[PDB]
C-alpha cells in the first residue's frame, strides 16, 4: 500500500515492483478491496467457514522481494547520487569560471509584505449596478429622515476587535494584517521610529526585547502566543486582581474558646474593636509608644479566611496584554473608571473610526448638540466598582470614595459623553441582561424616530468578575468545567450551541458599540453605510415562576391576520404605494 | 412631502393587520420573507434557550410563509466569543453586519453533531462551516434575556437605500465617502503606531460664556476656528439670521 | 504504554446527516456559481453520491427551491449549476427510500518516481493511463499479468451525475474473464 | 467497530466508505484530542449517510481493561450508558510501527506491540463472545476483518 | 526658495499624510530627475526613489514577490517604471501614505550617505 507520500512504505520504489507486472495499492484501492469483503455474498460466505481474502496484488510471485526491494532503492539512490555529485561539480566549475559577479545576476530582489490594515468599509457600486437590485418605484418613495443607517460598529471581546473577530468567526485563522493587529492589541510589538542601537529604523519592534520585528515573522513569531491567550481559555488570575477559581477565598465565623495572644492596634483601631466585642475583648494603652494593646477573650467572634474550589476555570476573556493605554487612554482615567468603562470607550472610539468620524465635533457640523444621543447599556454595571464596595469596603481595603459613581450602569454612556462627544442629545440607558444590546437598538431607533436625536451610539457592554460567575454556577446556567474535562472537552469548544451534548453557556466579557443615523443625515456627511435597521422590537413572555426561563413573546413580532389572505392587499403593491405618493 | 412619503413609502403597514411588523419592515424596500436569508441566533448553548430560539424563528417564517425548503441560515456566533451577558446582541449586530456586507455566513464550527429535537424545525440551517454565497439581502438578530426579556433586529444590505435616491446624490455621496474612508484610514495607522485613537477632549466645543447661547439656538452649529485649528461655536453663528 | 485511556463519558456521537446534507448542498451549489468547481472536475460526482445517499423530502424541497430561484441569465456559472441542480433533484426523487450507496468516483493513480537532471528524486500519484474507474480496475485486478499465471467522468460531470441511480446490469460477469 | 483508524490510513478510507454506506460504525483513537474530533466530524459531514451513525471514542488497544470496557460500552443498554448495539463486524487495524528491531533488540516496546496486535485482539474476541453469549445472541455472528 | 514645499500636487499645499503613493513617486521624480538632460540629477537620488518604490510594493505586496524594479537602473526611464509599478498595485494610486511609510520616507530624508533632498518634506524641529 502507498501511504501518504515519496519515503513512507516506500513509495519510491513502488513504479519498480509495478515494472515486475504486481500491483501496488492507493489507500482508497485497498479500502475498496477490504469493503468489498463486506458485501452480503462474501458475509454469508464467511459465515459457512473462514474465508483468507488474498488483496497481495500477485506480490508473493517475485522471488527474495527483500533483496529486490533492496536492490531497486539502491539503484535510485546511486543515479540520484551521481547526478547530484556531477551537478555540484558543473556548479562548481561555473562559480569558478563565472566567478560572483556574472552568478549575482541570477540573484532575484524579493519583496516581503507588510501589513496593510484596512478600515474594511463597504464597497459603493457604480449606479446602474445599485439601481438594478431595488425596485424600481422606490426612487422618492422613503423618507429618509425616518430610515435607520448603521454607520459605524466595533467591539471589544476575546478576540480583540471586530476586525480580528471577524477573521477568526470566518476563516478559522488570521491573515497578516490580523496576526499584526493582534500583536499591537495584546502588547507583542510596539512601534519604534528613531534610534535604535544607535542606527535610525522604523517599525515594529518586541515590547520587552525591543528587538526589531518584521512583519512577515510576527505570525511565526507570536501566533502560538496570541491564539493561546485569546479567546475561551483558562481564566487568568492577573485580569481579575488575583481571582482564582481553584482557590475562592470565603471566611468562615468561628467562636474564639481560649484567649488570644494581645497585638498591637493604634487608639482608633482598638476603641473600633472595643465597639464591636463590647465585654468579649480587653484594651489596654501601652504607655511609651501610646500605641494600645488589644485581647481577645473566650467567647469572641473570629472570621478565619478559608478558601473554596468552584468548578467555572474557563471563560471568554480580553486577550491577555490588552491595556487602555495602547489605545491612548491616560492613567488618571484608567485609575478612575471601572475597566469596563475602558472597554467601552476603545469601542466607542473605534465604532467612531470605522464611521469616517475621527474627531466626534464634526457631527455638530450638521446637527445641534441636542441631537446626538447615547441608547447604549449594561446588564449588570460596573461589577468590579459593586465589588469594591460591598466586600473591600468591608475588608477595610483602601478604597476611591467615589466607587459608588462608577458602579452605576449609565455611568459608562456618562464617561464617553464627558470624554468624546461632549453633546447635549437623548441619555437612555436599558438594561435587559443578554438582551440589553439589542433594547439599545430597539431605544436607538424609536430616539430617531420619534426626532429627539438624528444620532444615537447603540450597543452593550458587561465585565465579568468572581462573584458574578459563582452565582451562574450556583443556578447551573453556566457550563461546570469539570464535567467538560471529564467529556474530553478542551476549553475552545465548550460552547457548543445547538449540539446535543450542550449543558451551559461559556461566559465572556466586552463591549459592543453601532453607530446609527438617519439615512438623509449619514448621505449628508458622507458616512459609510454597513446596513438599513428595517426593524428592532422586544417582548416579554407570558405568566410564570422561573425569570431566567425564555419564552416565545418575540413571536409577536410576526403577528398579521390571515383569516381574509384571499385577495393580496393592494397595500403590498410597491407601484400602487408610489402611485398614490 | 415627508409625511406623505412616510405614509406610503415608510409606515404603510403600522396600522393594517394583515401586514406583519417583520413582513413590512422587509417589504419597505421591496424585499419579501423569502430574503431574509441569514438569522443570527442568540444560541447561548444551554439546554432550554437553543430549543426555544429555533422553535419561535421557525414558527415566524412558518405563519409568514416562507417557502417549503428555503430554511434561513444560523449563525451561532458564540461558539468562539462566549456569552458576554448585556454585550451579546451588540457582538452579533457587527457579525450581521459583517456578514452582509461579506457575502460570507460564517459555520458554528463547534457544531460537533446538530440536536436531533432540531430536526423538527424546517426553516432553520445549522451550518458547520463557513458558506461564501453571492450575497446576503437581511440578517435576523434575535436575543433572550433573564426577565423575559426577548428582542429582535432585522438589519437590510445597505444597498436597497441607493435604490432611493438619484445619481446625482447618489454620486456626491460616493465622493464623499472615498474622501472620508481615506481622511479615517490616516487617522487610524497614525493612531495606532502613536497610541493616540483616543483623544479626551479638554474642552468642550463651546466656552462657558456661549453654553446657553448654543444650547438654546437650534441651528447653531461649529466652525473650523483658524487659530486653535478644532471646531468651535463662534458668537457670530449662534442666533444666526444667516 | 498500559495507562487506560477509554471512557464512557468521553464518547463522541455523531448521526446529524438529515442536517450535513443541506449545508453539502448548498457548499456544492456556491463552489459551482463561485467557480471553484467546473463541469469536468470528478470531485462534483462525488458530492452528488454524498447528497443522494442523504436524500429525504427535506432536502428535496431545499434543492427544488435554491434550483427553481436561480437566474441562468447571470453567467454561465448560473446556467451550469441550474442544469446541474435539476438533474440532482430527478436523481434523489429516484433514490428517495433507496438505501444508501458506497460508490467511489476518484481517479485511480499509480506510483510515479522522477530523478531530475540534478539529482532530486519525486514521488507523485498518477492517473494510471488503462485503468479511470473503479469498474475497470476491476477488470484489470481480473485478468491478473504474466508473473499470476501458472502450468462521462473528466468531460461532462453532468451526464456522469444522471447515470449513478440507473443500476447498470451485468451483462456478463468479470469472473468469466 | 474499527480500529486503527487514524487520518491518512487505511481504516481511515475504510470508515469514509462504512458511513457512506450507512453503516453505524465505532472508530476509536489513541490520541483523543479537539483536532481528532474536528476531522471525524469533517469525515461524518463529508460523507455519513442517511441513517449512519459514528461513535468516536478514546481507547488504548494495548490495555486489557479498556477493550472490556469498550465492548461492555457497545453492549450495555443506552440506560446503563452504552450503546445497546450487536456488533456485525470487527476490523482490528490498531498498530504502532517498529522499526530497525531485529531478534538480539525485541525489548519492551516489542513486546507491547505484540500484545495490541495479538494479544488483546484476541481478548476483544473473547468479549464479544462473551456478551453475545450472554444475550443468548447465536444468529447475529460478528465479522472479523 | 531652492527647496520646494515636497507635499504639493497642481501647486496645491497638502502634507505627506494626504498625498497618495502614486502622487508622493510622481513628485520625487518632479524634483529630482531632470527632464532636459533626461537623467537623474545625482546617483543617491535615484536610489532613494526606487527604495520608496520598493517601500510601496512591500505595503501592497499579499505574499513574497520578485520586486518589478530589479536594479534602479530601470528607474533611467521613470514615468514607464512609475507606470508599471502602479499597475501592479492599482490600490496604492487612491490611499494616502501610511503612517509607517511617512515615518520610513522622512528617515530616509535624513539618511547621510546621499546628497540632501531637494525638498523641505516637514515642518518640526528640524526646519532649519
Amino acid at each position: 500500500t502507498r501511504g501518504t507520500g515519496l519515503m513512507s512504505a516506500n513509495n519510491i520504489i513502488a513504479e519498480g515492483i509495478e515494472k515486475m507486472g504486481v500491483r501496488t495499492f492507493s489507500q482508497k484501492e485497498m479500502a475498496f478491496n477490504l469493503l468489498g469483503l463486506l458485501t452480503p455474498e462474501v458475509v454469508e460466505l464467511c459465515q459457512k467457514s473462514p474465508v483468507m481474502a488474498d488483496l497481495n496484488g500477485g506480490l508473493q510471485f517475485v522471488p527474495e522481494l527483500k533483496e529486490f526491494t533492496a536492490k531497486l532503492r539502491k539503484e535510485l539512490v546511486e543515479t540520484s547520487e551521481v547526478r547530484k555529485a556531477v551537478s555540484i561539480e558543473t556548479a562548481l566549475e561555473h562559480k569558478v569560471v563565472n566567478g560572483n559577479s556574472a552568478d549575482a545576476a541570477y540573484a532575484q530582489v524579493e519583496i516581503q509584505p507588510r501589513a496593510n490594515i484596512q478600515l474594511d468599509f463597504p464597497e459603493l457600486k457604480p449606479y446602474k449596478q445599485v439601481k438594478q437590485i431595488a425596485p424600481a418605484e422606490l426612487e422618492g418613495l422613503l423618507d429618509l429622515e425616518r430610515v435607520i443607517v448603521v454607520t459605524g460598529f466595533a467591539e471589544v471581546g476575546p478576540w480583540g476587535s471586530a476586525r480580528t473577530r471577524w477573521e477568526m468567526e470566518a476563516f478559522g485563522e488570521f491573515s497578516l494584517e490580523g496576526c499584526v493587529e493582534m500583536a499591537w492589541i495584546m502588547g507583542f510589538i510596539s512601534y519604534h521610529n528613531g534610534n535604535l542601537k544607535g542606527r535610525p529604523y522604523t517599525g515594529w519592534v518586541d515590547s520587552k526585547t525591543k528587538e526589531p520585528v518584521d512583519d512577515k515573522d510576527v505570525k511565526a513569531k507570536y501566533e502560538t502566543s496570541i491564539l493561546e491567550h485569546s479567546g475561551i481559555r483558562l481564566i487568568e488570575p492577573e485580569l481579575f486582581n488575583g481571582y482564582n477559581p481553584e482557590k475562592k477565598e470565603m471566611i468562615q465565623e468561628v467562636i474564639v474558646e481560649e484567649d488570644l495572644e494581645p497585638f498591637e492596634a493604634s487608639k482608633e483601631t482598638a476603641e473600633q474593636f472595643k465597639h464591636q466585642h463590647g465585654d468579649k475583648v480587653d484594651i489596654f494603652e501601652i504607655p511609651e509608644t501610646g500605641e494600645y494593646s488589644v485581647k481577645l477573650l473566650k467567647g469572641a467572634t473570629l472570621y478565619i479566611p478559608k478558601a473554596l474550589r468552584f468548578d467555572r476555570l474557563v471563560a471568554g476573556q480580553i486577550p491577555t496584554g490588552w491595556n487602555a493605554k495602547t489605545y491612548g487612554i491616560s492613567d488618571d482615567i484608567i485609575s478612575q473608571v471601572d475597566p469596563i468603562t475602558l472597554f467601552v470607550l476603545v469601542s466607542v472610539v473605534e465604532a467612531f473610526i470605522a464611521s469616517g468620524i475621527t474627531d466626534p465635533y464634526e457631527m455638530y457640523k450638521y446637527v445641534h448638540v441636542s441631537e446626538v444621543g447615547n441608547c447604549s447599556g449594561s446588564g449588570m454595571g460596573g461589577v468590579s466598582a459593586l465589588r469594591g464596595m460591598f466586600k473591600d469596603r468591608f475588608k477595610d481595603e483602601p478604597v476611591q470614595n467615589d466607587i459608588l459613581q462608577e458602579s452605576f450602569i449609565n455611568t459608562m454612556s456618562a464617561w464617553v459623553n464627558m470624554l468624546l462627544i461632549s453633546s447635549s442629545g437623548p441619555i437612555k440607558t436599558p438594561v435587559g441582561a443578554c438582551a440589553t444590546s439589542v433594547e439599545s437598538v430597539d431605544i436607538g431607533v424609536e430616539t430617531i424616530l420619534s426626532g429627539k436625536a438624528r444620532i444615537c451610539i447603540v450597543g452593550g457592554y458587561d465585565d465579568f468578575q468572581e462573584e458574578g460567575s459563582f452565582e451562574f454556577g450556583n443556578m447551573k446556567a453556566t457550563s461546570n468545567t469539570l464535567e467538560e474535562f471529564e467529556h474530553g472537552r478542551t476549553p475552545a469548544e465548550m460552547s457548543r450551541p445547538a449540539t446535543t451534548t450542550r449543558n451551559g453557556f461559556m461566559e465572556a466579557q466586552g463591549a459592543g458599540i453601532q453607530i446609527i443615523m438617519q439615512a438623509d443625515l449619514a448621505l449628508k456627511m458622507g458616512v459609510p453605510i454597513y446596513g438599513i435597521v428595517a426593524m428592532a422590537a422586544t417582548a416579554t413572555d407570558k405568566i410564570g415562576r422561573s425569570v431566567p426561563a425564555p419564552g416565545k413573546g418575540i413571536l409577536t413580532t410576526a403577528r398579521e391576520h390571515h383569516s381574509s389572505v384571499k385577495y393580496a392587499s393592494p397595500n403590498l403593491n410597491m407601484k400602487y404605494r408610489k402611485r398614490q405618493l | 412631502l415627508r409625511a406623505a412619503q412616510q405614509q406610503w413609502g415608510n409606515d404603510f403597514y403600522k396600522r393594517d393587520p394583515r401586514i406583519a411588523p417583520l413582513r413590512g419592515a422587509l417589504a419597505t424596500y421591496g424585499l419579501t420573507i423569502d430574503d431574509l436569508g441569514v438569522a443570527s441566533f442568540h444560541g447561548t448553548s444551554t439546554k432550554a434557550n437553543d430549543k426555544n430560539e429555533s422553535a419561535t424563528i421557525n414558527e415566524m417564517m412558518k405563519h409568514l410563509g416562507r417557502s417549503e425548503g428555503n430554511p434561513v441560515i444560523g449563525v451561532f456566533q458564540k461558539f468562539l466569543t462566549g456569552h458576554p451577558k448585556g454585550a451579546a446582541g451588540a457582538w452579533m449586530m457587527n457579525g450581521a453586519l459583517q456578514i452582509l456586507n461579506s457575502g460570507i455566513i460564517p459555520g458554528n464550527r463547534n457544531a460537533d453533531n446538530v440536536d436531533k429535537i432540531l430536526e423538527q424545525f424546517e426553516y432553520v440551517l445549522y451550518p458547520s462551516k463557513t458558506l461564501k454565497t453571492d450575497g446576503v439581502r437581511a440578517v435576523s438578530i434575535t436575543s433572550f434575556g433573564f426577565g423575559q426579556k426577548g428582542g429582535q433586529a432585522i438589519v437590510v444590505h445597505p444597498d436597497y437605500l441607493y435604490g432611493a435616491i438619484t445619481e446625482d446624490r447618489y454620486n456626491e455621496y460616493v465622493a464623499k465617502v472615498s474622501a472620508r474612508e481615506k481622511s479615517a484610514y490616516k487617522f487610524f495607522h497614525n493612531g495606532m503606531i502613536y497610541n493616540k485613537l483616543f483623544v479626551s477632549k479638554e474642552h468642550a466645543p463651546y466656552t462657558d460664556e456661549l453654553e446657553e447661547d448654543v444650547y438654546l439656538d437650534p441651528l447653531a452649529r461649529v466652525s473650523k476656528d483658524k487659530k486653535s485649528g478644532s471646531l468651535t461655536f463662534n458668537s457670530k453663528n449662534i442666533q444666526s439670521k444667516d | 504504554g498500559v495507562a487506560t485511556s477509554f471512557s464512557r463519558k468521553k464518547a463522541r456521537t455523531f448521526d446529524s446527516s438529515w442536517n450535513w446534507a443541506k449545508q453539502s448542498l448548498l457548499s456544492l451549489y456556491f463552489e459551482i456559481i463561485h467557480g471553484v468547481l467546473k463541469n469536468v472536475d470528478r470531485e462534483v460526482v462525488s458530492e452528488a453520491i454524498n447528497i443522494m445517499n442523504r436524500s429525504n423530502d427535506a432536502l428535496i424541497k431545499f434543492m427544488e427551491y435554491h434550483i427553481s430561484n436561480t437566474d441562468e441569465t447571470k453567467g454561465e456559472n448560473y446556467q451550469l449549476v441550474k442544469t446541474l441542480g435539476e438533474q440532482l433533484i430527478e436523481n434523489c426523487k429516484q433514490v428517495l427510500d433507496v438505501d444508501p450507496v458506497y460508490k467511489d468516483v476518484a481517479k485511480p493513480t499509480g506510483p510515479k518516481t522522477a530523478i531530475d537532471k540534478n539529482g532530486n528524486i519525486t514521488y507523485s500519484e498518477e492517473p494510471r493511463e488503462k485503468v479511470r474507474k473503479l469498474s475497470q480496475y476491476v477488470q484489470e485486478m481480473a485478468l491478473g499479468g504474466p508473473i499470476t499465471k501458472e502450468s462521462a467522468l473528466d468531460k461532462d460531470s453532468t451526464k456522469e451525475v444522471a447515470s449513478l441511480p440507473n443500476k447498470s446490469t451485468i451483462s456478463k460477469t468479470v469472473s468469466s474473464t | 467497530l474499527i480500529t486503527g483508524a487514524g487520518k491518512g490510513s487505511i481504516g481511515a478510507e475504510v470508515l469514509q466508505g462504512l458511513l457512506q454506506g450507512g453503516a453505524k460504525v465505532v472508530v476509536t483513537t489513541s490520541r483523543f484530542s479537539k483536532q481528532v474530533t474536528d476531522y471525524y466530524q469533517s469525515i461524518y459531514a463529508k460523507y455519513g449517510a442517511k441513517g449512519s451513525t459514528l461513535i468516536v471514542v478514546p481507547f488504548n488497544q494495548g490495555s486489557k481493561q479498556d477493550v472490556e470496557a469498550l465492548i461492555e460500552f457497545i453492549y450495555d443498554t443506552e440506560k446503563n450508558g452504552g450503546l445497546g448495539w450487536d456488533l456485525d463486524a470487527i476490523i482490528p487495524f490498531a498498530a504502532i510501527p517498529e522499526q530497525g528491531i531485529e531478534l538480539e533488540h525485541i525489548d519492551s516496546k516489542s513486546e507491547f506491540a505484540h500484545r495490541i496486535m495479538l494479544t488483546n485482539i484476541l481478548r476483544m474476541m473473547g468479549c464479544v463472545k462473551k456478551q453475545k453469549s450472554a444475550r443468548g445472541i447465536e444468529t447475529r455472528p460478528a465479522q472479523v476483518i | 526658495f531652492q527647496k520646494p514645499w515636497f507635499a504639493t500636487v497642481n501647486g496645491q499645499a497638502r502634507d505627506l499624510a494626504t498625498m497618495t503613493y502614486e502622487e508622493v513617486a510622481k513628485r520625487l521624480v518632479e524634483l529630482m530627475f531632470i527632464r532636459s538632460t533626461n537623467s537623474w540629477f545625482d546617483v543617491t537620488w535615484r536610489t532613494f526613489t526606487g527604495d520608496f518604490l520598493r517601500r510601496v510594493e512591500e505595503r501592497f505586496t499579499k505574499s513574497k514577490t520578485l520586486s518589478l524594479i530589479q536594479s534602479y537602473s530601470l528607474l533611467d526611464k521613470p514615468d514607464e517604471a512609475i507606470e508599471k509599478v502602479f499597475n501592479a498595485y492599482p490600490a496604492a494610486r487612491e490611499q494616502f501614505l501610511n503612517a509607517q511609510d511617512i515615518d520610513h520616507f522622512l528617515s530616509m530624508c535624513q539618511n547621510p550617505m546621499q546628497k540632501p533632498v531637494p525638498f523641505v518634506p516637514v515642518l518640526d524641529r528640524r526646519f532649519e
